[PDB]
């Protein structure tokens, strides 16, 4: 039902930092649960994963600096931020994985954090700018073949990105039907067939793999006026 | 008579990963060089013993584990490996003696449009016992209510298929995999090199 991140701030660098993402319905210990950043103004970056039975995964951008883990008794995953630096300025959400392990169906809130001083994904376009009942088509192109293994997310300005295709073409539950997805292998189209004023947002794409890597998500493509 | 190495290598159809396959190999002669020496194997790797060793050696069974995976999963398959695939499928342990053998077998299962028949547990609340074996398929409770064996909201089925579709890429396509293992008891030795 919900993830509540806390604990971010605005720190100095040389020290260290501990978030917490308290879970409601959903139980930490029983979930693939991750970490996911967006710096000012970029895309999204998976940062690290704790399976249900402990494994942990890292992205080579925080490796050996940032560490996951859970208490089971507060129902709570932590992100321990040790010597953070400048460019790990971002918000943090807490995300619960959820097809393949990969598949970002919650999202918390997100935290901010500033600090003061393979298979690769490409969208199209980086812009677009279009007009209410327009159709519009968003293109995910990837550099092997990757089945079906694709996601596309929604993020309007200040909230969580949210989850609105899986698996290439299968709609999430309670997304509207003028969103849909096509394609397999190396192409993947999203559609909107009539653009409505609250579909205008930054979209991106994702190729649902098992590890944070550091071509996880597309670029993201910006749904403007 | 020699091994029946190919039963196990051969065999028409590999098992899915989270059901994988033992076959018991007795009371017969061994020459490890025919696999070894065979160019159509991509991984050959044997920990706590040499592979040139293995015709000197005496033991009392080997036994053949196979599988097919992803190819990217591949590396899961050895000592000391964490992932899906090592944590809730087949779980190798951290001191191992014996030999993991693999190769692209996406001209015999994949199909135009998708074989999902190839199955691996993506929902476990703990990690694989080495050897360890889970057929089970009960409904998986990822929430805080139980599920009653009722799939729904944070009630999920644990099993998920592979898609293994032509086009895929290498580390996508899937992999025949065959684990050798090797036994000795105080007991008469029944599996011998040449
Ligand atoms: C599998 O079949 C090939 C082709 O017939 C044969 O040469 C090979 O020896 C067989 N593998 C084993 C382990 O016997």
């Amino acid at each position: 039902v919900q993830l509540v991140e806390s604990g971010g701030g605005l720190i100095q660098p040389g020290g260290s930092l501990r978030l917490s993402c308290a879970a409601s319905e959903i139980i930490v210990s029983s979930n693939y649960m991750s970490w996911v950043r967006q710096a000012p103004g970029k895309g999204l970056e998976w940062v690290s994963v704790l399976y249900p039975g402990g494994s942990t995964f890292y992205a080579d951008s925080v490796k050996g600096r940032f560490t996951i883990s859970r208490d089971n008794s507060r129902n709570t995953l932590y992100l321990h931020m040790k010597s953070p630096r400048a460019e790990d300025t971002a918000v943090y959400y807490c995300t619960r994985a959820l097809w393949e392990g990969a598949t970002f169906d919650y999202w918390g809130q997100g935290t901010l954090v500033t600090v003061s001083s393979d298979i690769q994904l490409t969208q199209s376009p980086s812009f677009l700018s279009a007009s209410v009942g327009d159709r519009i088509t968003i293109t995910c192109r990837a550099s092997q073949g990757i089945s079906s293994y694709l996601a596309w997310y929604q993020q309007k300005p200040g909230k969580a990105p949210k989850l609105l295709i899986y698996a290439a073409s299968t709609l999430q539950s309670g997304v509207p039907s003028r969103f849909s997805g096509s394609g397999s292998g190396t192409e993947f189209t999203l559609t909107i067939s009539s653009l409505q004023p609250e579909d205008f947002a930054t979209y991106y794409c994702q190729h649902v793999n098992s590890f944070p890597g550091p071509y996880t998500f597309g670029q993201g493509t910006k749904l403007e006026i | 008579n020699l091994c029946p190495f190919g039963e196990v290598f051969n065999a028409t159809r590999f098992a899915s990963v989270y059901a994988w396959n033992r076959k018991r190999i007795s009371n017969c002669v061994a020459d490890y060089s025919v696999l070894y020496n065979s160019a159509s194997f991509s991984t050959f790797k044997c920990y706590g013993v040499s592979p040139t060793k293995l015709n000197d050696l005496c033991f009392t069974n080997v036994y053949a584990d196979s599988f097919v995976i992803r190819g990217d999963e591949v590396r899961q398959i050895a000592p000391g490996q964490t992932g899906k695939i090592a944590d809730y499928n087949y779980k190798l342990p951290d001191d191992f003696t014996g030999c993991v053998i693999a190769w692209n077998s996406n001209n015999l299962d994949s199909k135009v449009g998708g074989n999902y028949n190839y199955l691996y547990r993506l929902f476990r609340k703990s990690n694989l016992k080495p050897f360890e074996r889970d057929i089970s398929t009960e409904i998986y409770q990822a929430g805080s209510t139980p599920c009653n064996g009722v799939e729904g909201f944070n009630c999920y089925f644990p099993l998920q298929s592979y898609g293994f579709q032509p086009t895929n890429g290498v580390g996508y396509q899937p992999y025949r995999v065959v684990v050798l293992s090797f036994e000795l008891l105080h007991a008469p030795a029944t599996v011998c090199g040449p």
